[PDB]
């Protein structure tokens, strides 16, 4: 078991600094460089730098942002990232490298979120059609889950009963808070004759909201 | 820096057929020692990248023989002779000949399916939200293929771009479609100053945009 174990996810405030670790086990630590990489959501991998005792190299782009250190005694390296902004929201990976080899083993990634938001439960708004949508074989309903922090939120419909026809969209940031929507398409037969409710759970605030979708 | 250009950025494939992805470097990635340190990595959602190929054409241990790499100099190809479900992910080419080390932007391998027009639904703001002083108008554009779609909001016939937030699902594992949500958020006061709200979707499946709208003073 060669393993690179990174520290856990970090939620830090803008301007703060964070120190992410990458602990190496199962191989001779001083035979490999540790490289750090950023991946912003939905984007590619960017090389930050490597750290090896006596050899630390940065990508120019990260030179003022990241400080890499290695603690050979404990076979751990650290990437310190300073004056954080939401531009630094990313998954950071470490990986190892040696001469004649490649990035063969990687850490699991450490997700960094930089936000000044407080834990905030979602407002959940039912999305019922404006009633010209009262004619087709299928009706689409939704729930707008607005203004929560942090991720995640879980959305189910009729407590998981309605699994088919469900689209839960990835959350987006809107004034430092997340907004997500979910849609469900059900037979016109079944709504409004049957209750449809979106069940929204936000574990960080221990809040659940079960919003019934009722005609407008 | 050596810019690594991958093409295509999204490659629809059918399971079992071959896929090729191109990676071109802006300069030669032949190292002075004459090796070409061109590597390919595969990343699946939520997972670390995995090394597939190194030095252009060598498979890393455990990489099945359906992956092959070729190329020289600045033009490189990763070929998958028979795409399996487990191969779906994002492929990155990487150069380790020059500093800074650089990756291509990634080619996402996606499942090909027949074109599907989006089902578009528009939703006026809920009364609950209006009571809070906000007005989000939501447009769902569901179950379409291919993923390329353009959504435009019009309010009283004029394009509106500010306050729009879009979100896209990944390809649906069940039907290989994509869906998108587009939300226009206004204040209740701004919302009440306009009559017609239109979500307009341009998608390859029709020659003309798909238009859903509602009039605020209707029901």
């Amino acid at each position: 078991e060669v393993q690179l174990e990174e520290s856990g996810p970090e939620l830090v405030k803008p301007g703060a600094s964070v120190k992410i670790s990458c602990k190496a086990s199962g191989y001779t630590f001083t035979d490999y460089y540790m490289n750090w990489l950023r991946q912003k959501p939905g984007q590619g991998l960017e090389w930050i730098g490597w750290v090896y005792p006596g050899s630390i190299k940065y990508n120019e782009k990260f030179k003022d942002k990241a400080t890499l250190t290695a603690d050979t005694s404990s076979s751990i390296v650290y990437m310190h990232l300073s004056s954080l902004t939401s531009d630094d929201n990313a998954v950071y990976f470490c990986t190892r490298w040696t001469y004649g080899s490649s990035f063969d083993y990687w850490g699991e990634g450490t997700l960094l979120t930089v936000s000044s938001a407080k834990t905030t439960p979602p407002s959940v708004y039912p999305l019922a059609p404006g009633s010209a949508a009262q004619t087709n074989s299928m009706v689409t309903l939704g729930c707008l889950v607005k203004g929560y922090f942090p991720e995640p939120v879980t959305v189910t419909w009729n407590s998981g009963s309605l699994s088919s026809g469900v689209h839960t969209f990835p959350a987006v940031l809107q004034s430092d808070l997340y907004t997500l929507s979910s849609s469900v398409t059900v037979p016109s037969s079944t709504w409004p004759s049957e209750t449809v409710t979106c069940n929204v759970a936000h574990p960080a605030s221990s809040t659940k909201v079960d919003k019934k979708i009722v005609p407008r | 820096d050596i810019l690594m250009t991958q093409t295509p950025l999204s490659l629809p494939v059918s399971l079992g057929d071959q896929a090729s992805i191109s990676c071109r470097s802006s300069q030669s990635i032949v190292h002075s020692n004459g090796n070409t340190y061109l590597e390919w990595y595969l990343q699946k959602p939520g997972q670390s990248p995995t090394l597939l190929i190194y030095k252009v054409s060598n498979r890393f241990s455990g990489v099945p023989d359906r992956f092959s790499g070729s190329g020289s100099g600045t033009d490189f190809t990763l070929k998958i002779s028979r795409v399996e479900a487990e191969d779906l992910g994002v492929y990155y080419c990487f150069q380790g000949s020059h500093i800074p080390l650089t990756f291509g932007a990634g080619t996402k391998l996606e499942v090909k399916r027949s074109d599907a027009a989006p089902t578009v639904s528009i939703f006026p703001p809920s009364s609950e939200q209006l009571t809070s002083g906000g007005a989000s108008v939501v447009c769902f554009l569901n179950n379409f293929y291919p993923k390329d779609i353009n959504v435009k909001w019009k309010i009283d016939g004029s394009e509106r771009q500010n306050g729009v937030l879009n979100s896209w699902t990944d390809q649906d594992s069940k039907d290989s479609t994509y869906s998108m949500s587009s939300t226009l958020t206004l204040t209740k006061d701004e919302y009440e100053r306009h009559n017609s709200y239109t979500c307009e979707a341009t998608h390859k499946t029709s020659t003309s945009p798909i238009v859903k709208s509602f009039n605020r003073n209707e029901c």
